[PDB]
C-alpha cells in the first residue's frame, strides 16, 4: 500500500509518446536480419540527391515531359531573359512537387544552402554562355542584366563539361524560414539572361534545351514535422 | 548530429573548377557556398534530430473503424489487417520499398444511444472484447459464438470510462522484411491476381458488445490507431503524385506533374 | 518486309455463316493485334471487333451475339465467324494489326475479300 | 538494473529508464540513434572523383 | 584518359571510347550468398561461365517523337542460351545485372535519355478495377512503349502509359533518386549501371517476380537539320553476375 | 457511344493551296485520333496517328493539330498523287467509330 497521487495528464491518449506497453505474443522468435542494400538512415539523404524541376509549367505543358525544357534559341538582340521564378521550396509550385519540395511539405520549418544544376542539352557544335542570377528581397525582381549583375551570380561557360552548379546562400535574419507562403520571411528570386548569343555552324539546329536539377547543401535542416497537404480523401478505399 | 559549417573563403584565381560538372555520371555535385563565393565563418549548431527515420515514423495514426449494434442481429465487426485504407499513412509507407517495424496499437471505442420506444432507458457501463484471429483459425459468425472463447487467441476486455487498451505486437512476417510493392503473381502460369496481395496474411479482427441488450439499442464504434516502433527502412522511393483509388492495387488516373503558372519569367 | 494477308469464300448464301482466315507474317501474334474493319458503300467505314495480344476478345455492341474471333499462335493465323448474316452485309472485309508504337494504330491492312451476301 | 541513457535533448542533463517486460517488442522507442550515411544514394559511382578536378578528362 | 572502359564477362567483351563514369548499385557490388543468410539445404549451382555474360537485347529506333522503353529482365534473358534453360529446371535462383545500353550519333546531333533501373515496379492499369495481364506487362527480348497520351479505360486489360506518370503513379522528374544515367549526345555516347539483388527475400522464383525494371525515356528529343541520318537505333546490352540457382525439378 | 462529324463532306481544289479537313467528336477523347488516306478500290493508309505524329513512310506536307474535341489535318502545299478519302477514327474508347468522309476531286 505505497501512496500515490496522479497528477494531471492521466488516462490520456497523446499520439506522440513513448510509453512500455505489454506484448501480445510472448516470447516470438522473429526472422533474422539481412543485408539489403540501400539502407536509408535519415530523411535528409533523400533529399541530396538531385531531381528535375518543371521550370516550363504554361498552362498546356504540364501534361507532357515539354514541363521540365527550358526552351533556348539563337537571338538578335542582347540581354534577353531565360526564365525567373522565386526561391519558395514548399509554395511556388515550379519547386513544389520536386524530391525536395515533397520533403519540406512535411515539416515546417527549413534552413541550408539549395544548389541548382544545369546542363546543356543540345548540339555539339554549339556554344553560348549564361547568367545564373540570385537576389536577395526587399526590391522587386530585376528586370535587366543590369540589375540582376549585382546580386551573387556566376557566368556559365558551355563546353567540354556540360553543367554547372549555381549554389545559393543562407543569407537570412532568422535562423529558419516557414515553408508556407509568407511574406515576412521571402527567400529572393532565381533569374537567368544571355550573356553572349548561341551561335551554331551551318546544318545545325539552332534551338537547344537547358534541363535545370535541384538538391540541398550538406547544411540543411528541418523541423516541426507535420502532416501533408498533397494527399485527399473522402471514404476507405475498398 | 551537427551539421557540417562553412569556412572562410578568398578571392581565388586558378585552374580548379569546383562549379562546373558533369551530370551525366548520375552524381550529384558536392559542392558547398564556400567554393562560388566570399564566405565568413559561422558555425551551425543545427541538428537533423527530427529528421531521421525513427522520428518521422513513430506517430499514431488511424487506419479503420467500424461499427456495431448492440440490439441488433448481424452486430459485431470484422477487419482485414491491411495498411492501405487511409491516405495519409499509405503515402508515409510507400516512400521506402521495404519496412521492418514492431507495431503498437491503440483502441479508441465509443458509444451513442439509438431510438428506442421504452420508456426510462437506464443502462450500465459496458463492456466490449476485440478478438484476432491468426490466418487459418476459426472465425466466430454470430454474437454468440463459441468461438469467442479465446482458448490461444489473444483478446482484450474493455469497459468504458477508463484509459483506452494498448497491445504490442512483435514483427510477424515470413520473409525479412514487410514489402510495401509486389511486382509479380501468385500463381505459377501468372494468371489469376496481380500486386500486393499476394504478401497480405496478416489476420483478422473481430470486434462485439458484451453485454446483453437491456431496453435500448446502443451503437458503438471503435477506432484503430497503429504506431511503428524500431523501424528499419530499405530502397527509398519517389512520392505518390496521382490520387490512390483502389485499396489492392497502385490504379490511378493521369495528372499533370504541377500546378500551372502564366509564363517562364512570371513570378 | 511482307504483311498479312487473307483468304475468302466471296460468295455467301443468306442466313449462313462467313469464314475468312488472315495469316500473317513477319511478325507474332504475342504483340499486336488483329481488327477486323467493314468497309460498306452504303454505312461507311465500320469497326467489327478485335482479337487483343493476351488472347481477351472484344467486339462491337451490334455484332455482339454474331461475331466471334480466335486465333492461333503458333500457325501464325486468326480466325472470324459471323452468323445469320442478313442483307446489309454485302461489303469488303479487312483484317489488320494494331499498336503502331502502343499507339492502337492500324499500320497495315489486307487485301480485303468483297463479300456478296444475294442469291 | 536501472539503464543511464542519460542526454537528454537539449538546445546549445540525465534521465533514467528500467524496462519492465520480457520481450524486447515492448520498450520505448529508438529516438536517438543518429547516423548518417549520405554517400550511396549521392556518389554511387565505382571511380572516385575529386570535386575540384574535372569530371570528364 | 578517364573516357575508356573495358568489361569483360564470360567470353565476351564490351568497349567504348568515349562514356562518362559507371554506377554501382547503392554502394555495392554483387557477391555471392554466405552461409549466416541461406535458408535452402541443397547445394546450389554456379556454372558462372555458361550464364554470366553479355546477352544482346533486341533494338529500337529512336525517333523524334518517341515518348520511352521498358524491359523487366528477370524475364527479358528467359529464352538466352543457358541463362534460359537454368531457369527452367530450377525453382529458386538469384543473380546481379550489369546493364549496358548504347547509342551514338553524330556531332551533329542532339538529345538526351535517362535510363534508370528501378526495383520492385507495379504497373497501373487503364481499366480502374482490374489488373494488367501478363502479355502487356512485359515482352521477351522485345520492348514495351510509352505513349505520350492517356490509354482509354475501356479497353479489357491495358497498362497506362501515361510517360509524365512512368506507368506508376509518381512523377518522372523524380525517377533520379534510383541509380540511374544519362546519354546525352553532346558529349556521353553509353550507360552503364550495376545492379545487386535487392529482395526481402534471400532467394525467389524467377518466373513470377520481375524485381527489376529497365527505363529509357527521352526528356529532350531528338533533332536535327535535313542532310543528317534520320535512323538513329538504341541496343541494350545484359549480363548476369553471380547467378545460382536451388531446387532442381522438371522442365516446367 | 461517340460519333465523330467531319467537315467538309467534299472539296474541289487545285494543285499547290492550302486545305483543312477537321472533325468533332461527341466528347473529350484527349488526342486519341488516327487519320487514315484510301484512293480508288485499295486499301486505307494510316497518314497520321495520335493527332499530332507522322507516321514512317508519310512526307512533311501533311500535319496535324488540334486538342480535346476539335482536331484539324493540314496540307500546306497540295501535290498531284495526294487525291482520295479521308477519314478520322479515334482509338480512345471500344467501340471505335470511323468518320464520314471527305473527296478531293483536284480540279
Amino acid at each position: 500500500g505505497l501512496p500515490v497521487m496522479t497528477t494531471p495528464g492521466s488516462t490520456q491518449f497523446l499520439t506522440s509518446d513513448d510509453f512500455q506497453s505489454p506484448s501480445a505474443m510472448p516470447q516470438f522468435d522473429v526472422t533474422p536480419e539481412m543485408q539489403i542494400p540501400g539502407r536509408v538512415n535519415n530523411l535528409m539523404e533523400i533529399a541530396e540527391v538531385d531531381s528535375v524541376v518543371p521550370v516550363n509549367n504554361t498552362e498546356d505543358n504540364v501534361s507532357s515531359l515539354k514541363a521540365y525544357q527550358i526552351p533556348v534559341q539563337s537571338n538578335s538582340d542582347n540581354g534577353k531573359q531565360v526564365f525567373g521564378f522565386p526561391l519558395q521550396p514548399g509554395a511556388n509550385n515550379v519547386l513544389n512537387r520536386t524530391l525536395l519540395g515533397e520533403i519540406l511539405n512535411y515539416y515546417t520549418h527549413w534552413s541550408g544552402s539549395i544548389k541548382l544544376t544545369f546542363m546543356f542539352c543540345g548540339s555539339a557544335m554549339a556554344t553560348g554562355k549564361f547568367l545564373l542570377a540570385y537576389s536577395p528581397p526587399g526590391a522587386g525582381v530585376p528586370k535587366n542584366r543590369k540589375d540582376a549583375m549585382l546580386g551573387t551570380h556566376v557566368i556559365w561557360d558551355v563546353g567540354l563539361q556540360s553543367s554547372c552548379v549555381l549554389c545559393v546562400p543562407w543569407i537570412s535574419q532568422t535562423h529558419y524560414r516557414y515553408v508556407v507562403e509568407d511574406e515576412y520571411t521571402a527567400a529572393g528570386y532565381v533569374t537567368c539572361w544571355y550573356q553572349t548569343n548561341i551561335v551554331v555552324p551551318a546544318d545545325v539546329q539552332s534551338s537547344c534545351d537547358i534541363l535545370c536539377f535541384v538538391s540541398a547543401c550538406n547544411d540543411f535542416s528541418v523541423r516541426m514535422l507535420k502532416d501533408t497537404p498533397f494527399i485527399r480523401q473522402d471514404t476507405f478505399y475498398q | 548530429a551537427r551539421v557540417a559549417d562553412t569556412i572562410s573563403s578568398r578571392p581565388t584565381n586558378s585552374e580548379s573548377i569546383p562549379a562546373l560538372t558533369a551530370a551525366e555520371t548520375g552524381h550529384t555535385s558536392q559542392v558547398v557556398p564556400s567554393d562560388t563565393m566570399q564566405t565568413r565563418h559561422v558555425k551551425n549548431y543545427h541538428s537533423r534530430s527530427e529528421s531521421s527515420i525513427e522520428n518521422f515514423l513513430c506517430r499514431s495514426a488511424c487506419v479503420y473503424y467500424a461499427t456495431y449494434t448492440n440490439n441488433s442481429k448481424k452486430g459485431f465487426a470484422e477487419w482485414v489487417i491491411n495498411t492501405r485504407q487511409v491516405a495519409q499513412l499509405r503515402r508515409k509507407l510507400e516512400l521506402f520499398t521495404y519496412l521492418r517495424f514492431d507495431l503498437e496499437l491503440t483502441f479508441v471505442i465509443t458509444s451513442a444511444q439509438q431510438p428506442s420506444t421504452a420508456s426510462s432507458v437506464d443502462a450500465p457501463v459496458q463492456t466490449h472484447q476485440i478478438m484476432y484471429v491468426p490466418p487459418g483459425g476459426p472465425v466466430p459468425t454470430k454474437v454468440k459464438d463459441y468461438a469467442w472463447q479465446t482458448s490461444t487467441n489473444p483478446s482484450v476486455f474493455w469497459t468504458e470510462g477508463n484509459a483506452p487498451p494498448r497491445m504490442s505486437i512483435p514483427f510477424i512476417s515470413i520473409g525479412n522484411a514487410y514489402s510495401c510493392f509486389y511486382d509479380g503473381w501468385t500463381q505459377f502460369s501468372r494468371n489469376g491476381v496481380y500486386g500486393i496481395n499476394t504478401l497480405n496474411n496478416m489476420g483478422t479482427l473481430y470486434m462485439r458488445h458484451v453485454n446483453e441488450a437491456g431496453q435500448g439499442p446502443i451503437k458503438s464504434t471503435v477506432r484503430i490507431y497503429f504506431k511503428p516502433k524500431h523501424v528499419k527502412a530499405w530502397v527509398p522511393r519517389p512520392p505518390r503524385l496521382c490520387q490512390y483509388e483502389k485499396q489492392k492495387n497502385v490504379n490511378f488516373s493521369p495528372i499533370g506533374v504541377t500546378t500551372s503558372r502564366t509564363d517562364i519569367i512570371t513570378t | 518486309q511482307v504483311q498479312l494477308k487473307q483468304s475468302g469464300p466471296g460468295l455467301v448464301q443468306p442466313s449462313q455463316s462467313l469464314s475468312i482466315t488472315c495469316t500473317v507474317s513477319g511478325f507474332s501474334l504475342t504483340n499486336y493485334g488483329v481488327h477486323w474493319v467493314r468497309q460498306s458503300p452504303g454505312k461507311g467505314l465500320e469497326w467489327l471487333g478485335v482479337i487483343w495480344r493476351g488472347g481477351s476478345t472484344d467486339y462491337n455492341a451490334a455484332f455482339m451475339s454474331r461475331l466471334s474471333i480466335t486465333k492461333d499462335n503458333s500457325k501464325s493465323q486468326v480466325f472470324f465467324k459471323m452468323n445469320s448474316l442478313q442483307a446489309d452485309d454485302t461489303a469488303i472485309y479487312y483484317c489488320a494489326k494494331g499498336d503502331y508504337y502502343g499507339y492502337d494504330a492500324m499500320d497495315s491492312w489486307g487485301q480485303g475479300t468483297s463479300v456478296t451476301v444475294s442469291r | 538494473m536501472g539503464a543511464q541513457v542519460s542526454t537528454q535533448k537539449t538546445g546549445a542533463i540525465h534521465y533514467t529508464n528500467i524496462n519492465y517486460y520480457k520481450d524486447a517488442a515492448s520498450n520505448s522507442a529508438n529516438r536517438q540513434d543518429f547516423t548518417q550515411d549520405p554517400g550511396k544514394f549521392t556518389e554511387p559511382v565505382k571511380d572516385i572523383m575529386v570535386k575540384t578536378m574535372p569530371a570528364l578528362n | 584518359s578517364d573516357r575508356v572502359r573495358s568489361i569483360t564477362l564470360g567470353n565476351s567483351t564490351i568497349t567504348t571510347q568515349e562514356c562518362a563514369n559507371v554506377v554501382v548499385g547503392y554502394g555495392v557490388w554483387p557477391e555471392y550468398l554466405k552461409d549466416n543468410e541461406a535458408t535452402a539445404e541443397d547445394q546450389p549451382t554456379q556454372p558462372d561461365v555458361a550464364t554470366c555474360r553479355f546477352y544482346t537485347l533486341e533494338s529500337v529506333q529512336w525517333m523524334k517523337n518517341s515518348a520511352g522503353w521498358w524491359w523487366k529482365l528477370p524475364d527479358a534473358l528467359s529464352q538466352m542460351g543457358l541463362f534460359g534453360q537454368n531457369m527452367q529446371y530450377h525453382y529458386l535462383g538469384r543473380t546481379g545485372y550489369t546493364i549496358h545500353v548504347q547509342c551514338n550519333a553524330s556531332k551533329f546531333h542532339q538529345g538526351c535519355l535517362l535510363v534508370v533501373c528501378v526495383p520492385e515496379a507495379e504497373m497501373g492499369c487503364s481499366n480502374l478495377n482490374n489488373t494488367p495481364e501478363f502479355s502487356e506487362l512485359s515482352g521477351g527480348d522485345s520492348a514495351r512503349m510509352f505513349t505520350d497520351t492517356q490509354v482509354g479505360e475501356s479497353n479489357a486489360k491495358k497498362v497506362q502509359t501515361a510517360v509524365w506518370n512512368a506507368g506508376m503513379g509518381v512523377g518522372v522528374g523524380n525517377l533520379t533518386i534510383f541509380p540511374h544515367q544519362w546519354i546525352n549526345l553532346r558529349t556521353n555516347n553509353s550507360a552503364t549501371l550495376v545492379m545487386p539483388y535487392i529482395n526481402s527475400v534471400p532467394m525467389d522464383n524467377m518466373f513470377r517476380h520481375n524485381n527489376l525494371t529497365l527505363m529509357i525515356i527521352p526528356f529532350v528529343p531528338l533533332n536535327y537539320s535535313e542532310g543528317s541520318s534520320p535512323y538513329v537505333p538504341i541496343t541494350v546490352t545484359i549480363a548476369p553476375m553471380c547467378a545460382e540457382y536451388n531446387g532442381l525439378r522438371l522442365a516446367s | 457511344d461517340i460519333q465523330m462529324t467531319q467537315s467538309p463532306a467534299s472539296l474541289s481544289v487545285s494543285v499547290g493551296e492550302t486545305v483543312t479537313i477537321t472533325c468533332r467528336a461527341s466528347e473529350n477523347v484527349y488526342r486519341n485520333l488516327a487519320w487514315y488516306q484510301q484512293k480508288q478500290g485499295k486499301s486505307p493508309q494510316l497518314l497520321v496517328y495520335a493527332a499530332t505524329n507522322l507516321a514512317d513512310g508519310v512526307p512533311s506536307r501533311f500535319s496535324g493539330s488540334g486538342s480535346g474535341t476539335q482536331y484539324s489535318l493540314k496540307i500546306n502545299s497540295l501535290q498531284s498523287e495526294d487525291f482520295g478519302s479521308y477519314f478520322c477514327q479515334h482509338f480512345w474508347s471500344p467501340v471505335f467509330t470511323f468518320g464520314a468522309g471527305t473527296k478531293l476531286e483536284l480540279k
